[PDB]
RNA sequence: UUGCUGCAGUUAAAAAGCUCGUAGUUGGAUCUCUAGCGUUUACUUUGAAAAAAUUAGAGUGUUCAAAGCAGGCCGCCUGGAUACCGCAGCUAGGAAUAAUGGAAUAGGACCGCGGUUCUAUUUUGUUGGUUUUCGGAACUGAGGCCAUGAUUAAGAGGGACGGCCG
RNA sequence: CGAUGCGGCGGCGUUAUUCCCAUGACCCGCCGGGCAGCUUCCGGGAAACCAAAGUCUUUGGGUUCCGGGGGGAGUAUGGUUGC
């Protein structure tokens, strides 16, 4: 109270407070990439992923569509992007 | 919904003022906003103010010293003519020795005196003291 | 808060600051250009088009890679539909409300409800017939 | 090699056009240059006597030169004297219409043909390298601006001397100080 | 304060607040004046020289008096910085 | 104690039982002159026009004053000023603020280029018949150039989809 | 300030679906929208009280309905709706 910097705010209390209520606006969301077990090919997600989508390498299930992110299939490793 | 953000701006600070808070976060921000704070600060009762810039519409953080009684919006804007200039500078300011009425003219935003010494009426935008 | 309810739900999509194309993107603007097209052929609306590429393809925003909305595409070009997206899916929720009413005379909520949808199409029509995107001869029946 | 606009080319970009000229034939860059071509190149004096060039280039190539700026810097660079050489986009700013205009605005001038948006795209295309993450306008007690540009930390040794640069010659062709930092995340 | 003759016409310059910079009043028994002394840069011992802060009723029963001193005491090199 | 400045509506008198909705009012950032113009207003400053009396107000010892328009100097030197006059209509500057639009199945701007019809009323010293150009229009068959043309995506709003929830 | 209801996000450890993850039930935090509650000289109010009934003589965010001492009176008459 009184004294904080509105402007430089600590980089763990910006990730905390609302991503629309952020000092400046930043998606909470992502880009990663998958490596299917039964598969040679790579394919890139988004983190809350509304489809269900398909590898057309080996023609298998990815990720489920769920109330949030979405939940990838037992074996397939998923990796941060930048 | 929102209408006259000036009059969410001129609030906020008012009341972060009255709190007694150091620093005060405008949303958004606007030009009528930037020069009606440049005339506060010119005067000196605020100082210096960043403007954070999202590319929707800019946030405005303002330094505040422990200066300003009220700044008030006048809504709607009402057309102020030199003869009616001593009858708003009667009314709103609390003293003839300070307080400032900001005009929008033709020749742009200002404050009542400046309006008197380059000879202009205009739109009255607020005050402040 | 919402148009006929009382809730204030904040809940909507932030875009990020970077308007820049992300590194890893291999697609150019054409390559892009030739998805929409082919997915649009199948019968999708823009939403549904900008999800499945967002999800499957890795493009974060059709409209920062390319330099124009999927709408916008599909106008330059002609694979636009004659209804906007927003007033056909209005109309079918209209439709599908007033084919339930028609057997139940009792449902009194569905009867109010229809009333508040009734409400959105001539809302919105009235903008589409201000920007001249509707004739002016366009009614709702 | 070098379009001017005014048909009449200066001293310094035909002495840089030569200094181009060799890439072609030397370096395997041959297939990108013959199709490409600079429009103007200038000399400022920033951070009192360095010596940083300028090369206005077209639009619609533009794209084409970033791919190959990163590159093309060092080259230039190495080719003739050590100084830092920057590539600038020659942006036609069309005025604001007036009450009192010329026999020429029959059309609406695009947001694009714009001074702040001219001016935001400028800035973009000196610091192509980094690519912008953040901005601030700092407001001072006797009323003049400061623009506080945000960078990345992926290419920070890319460009960390070349601060003193980009804050000398902004100035020159906008009329705004500005300065560099770069936050953590 | 001052008429154009120029001497001043006032019967006392009220004390303003350290910490929000408002007028300390008449009436104002909340107020406080606080003397902080000052140490010999080599033994540590209180060499006779202080420094004076006035907090004013309202930020004593806020309870913001606290970080005004400590943030005072910051500014004025008397708390090691951090 | 009729509140525009400037009032009230939990209990003193008072918010419709509740939601939709046309008219009404209000409405988010953002764009630095070649005799005709420039996109048009509102706003603001200046100018001319606007009956005296009245009102404000200059001058003047009605013996003072309310008044009056007179009077003052040893034939003369004087005065009978000046201001205000809502709104609207005329006039010339300013361009912040607030409305409006300038190019989106490109019949879009700017440049020289091909033809159809008609006409100007100079011209072959003047005069009668044909054909002309120059002076001036609509219609078009193409071409070059525009850095060619769509600001952002509101902690505004509609709609889409995902897994729930009651 | 601690709970609570729905959804999402992150994280030790208990348990069930044998076990590994992965879903439930708990547990500790966070974020958004709701039903509320406790405390406070933020500040109001005639007070009772109210985190709104605050930001009101330091008086202007937008807009609808509506009161003007107590009775007569929600009465009389007229209109309109209804068997």
């Amino acid at each position: 109270p009184l004294a904080k910097d509105l402007l430089h705010p600590s980089p763990e209390e910006e990730k905390r407070k609302h991503k629309k209520k952020r000092l400046v606006q930043s998606p909470n969301s992502y880009f990663m990439d998958v490596k299917c077990p039964g598969c040679y090919k790579i394919t890139t997600v988004f983190s809350h992923a509304q489809t269900v989508v398909l590898c057309v390498g080996c023609s298998t299930v990815l990720c489920q569509p769920t109330g949030g992110k979405a939940r990838l299939t037992e074996g397939c490793s998923f990796r941060r992007k930048q | 919904v929102r209408m006259n953000v000036l009059a969410d701006a001129l609030k906020s600070i008012n009341n972060a003022e009255k709190r007694g808070k150091r620093q005060v976060l405008i949303r958004p921000c606007s030009k009528v906003i930037v020069r009606f704070l440049t005339v506060m600060m010119k005067h000196g009762y605020i100082g210096e103010f960043e403007i954070i810039d999202d590319h929707r519409a800019g946030k405005i953080v303002v330094n505040l010293t422990g200066r300003l009684n009220k700044c008030g919006v006048i809504s709607p804007r009402f057309d102020v003519q030199l003869k009616d200039l001593e009858k708003w500078q009667n009314n709103l300011l609390p003293s003839r020795q300070f307080g400032f009425i900001v005009l929008t003219t033709s020749a742009g935003i200002m404050d009542h005196e400046e309006a008197r010494r380059k000879h202009t009426g205009g739109k009255i935008l607020g005050f402040f003291f | 808060g919402r148009m006929h309810a009382p809730g204030k739900g904040l809940s909507q999509s932030a875009l990020p600051y970077r308007r820049s194309v992300p590194t890893w993107l291999k697609l150019t603007s054409d390559d892009v250009k030739e998805q929409i097209y082919k997915l649009a052929k199948k019968g999708l609306t823009p939403s549904q088009i900008g999800v499945i590429l967002r999800d499957s393809h890795g493009v974060a925003q059709v409209r920062f890679v390319t330099g124009n909305k999927i709408l916008r595409i599909l106008k330059s070009k002609g694979l636009a539909p004659d209804l906007p997206e927003d007033l056909y899916h209005l109309i079918k929720k209209a439709v599908a409300v007033r084919k339930h009413l028609e057997r139940n005379r009792k449902d009194k909520d569905a009867k109010f409800r229809l009333i508040l949808i009734e409400s959105r199409i001539h809302r919105l029509a009235r903008y589409y017939k201000t920007k001249r995107v509707l004739p002016p001869n366009w009614k709702y029946e | 090699i070098v379009k001017p606009n005014g048909e009449k080319p200066d001293e310094f970009e035909s002495g840089i056009s030569q200094a181009l000229l060799e890439l072609e034939m030397n370096s395997d860059l041959k297939a990108q240059l013959r199709e490409l071509n600079i429009t103007a190149a200038k000399e400022i004096e920033v951070g009192g006597g360095r010596k940083a060039i300028i090369i206005f280039v077209p639009v619609p190539q533009l794209k084409s030169f970033q791919k190959i700026q990163v590159r093309l810097v060092r080259e230039l660079e190495k080719k003739f004297s050590g100084k830092h050489v920057v590539f600038i986009a020659q942006r036609r700013i069309l005025p604001k219409p007036t009450r009192k205009s010329r026999t020429k605005n029959k059309q609406k001038r695009p947001r694009s043909r714009t001074l702040t948006a001219v001016h935001d795209a400028i800035l973009e295309d000196l610091v192509f390298p980094s690519e912008i993450v953040g901005k601030r306008i700092r407001v001072k007690l006797d009323g003049s601006r400061l623009i506080k540009v945000h960078l990345d930390k992926a290419q920070q040794n890319n460009v960390e001397h070349k601060v003193e640069t980009f804050s000398g010659v902004y100035k020159k062709l906008t009329g705004k100080d500005v300065n560099f930092e770069f936050p953590e995340f | 304060m001052q008429n154009d003759a120029g001497e001043f016409v006032d019967l006392y310059v009220p004390r303003k607040c350290s910490a929000s910079n408002r007028i300390i009043g008449a009436k104002d028994h909340a107020s406080i004046q606080m003397n902080v002394a000052e140490v010999d840069k080599v033994t540590g011992r209180f060499n006779g020289q202080f420094k004076t802060y006035a907090i004013c009723g309202a930020i004593r029963r806020m309870g913001e008096s606290d970080d005004s001193i400590l943030r005072l005491a910051k500014a004025d090199g008397i708390v090691s910085k951090n």
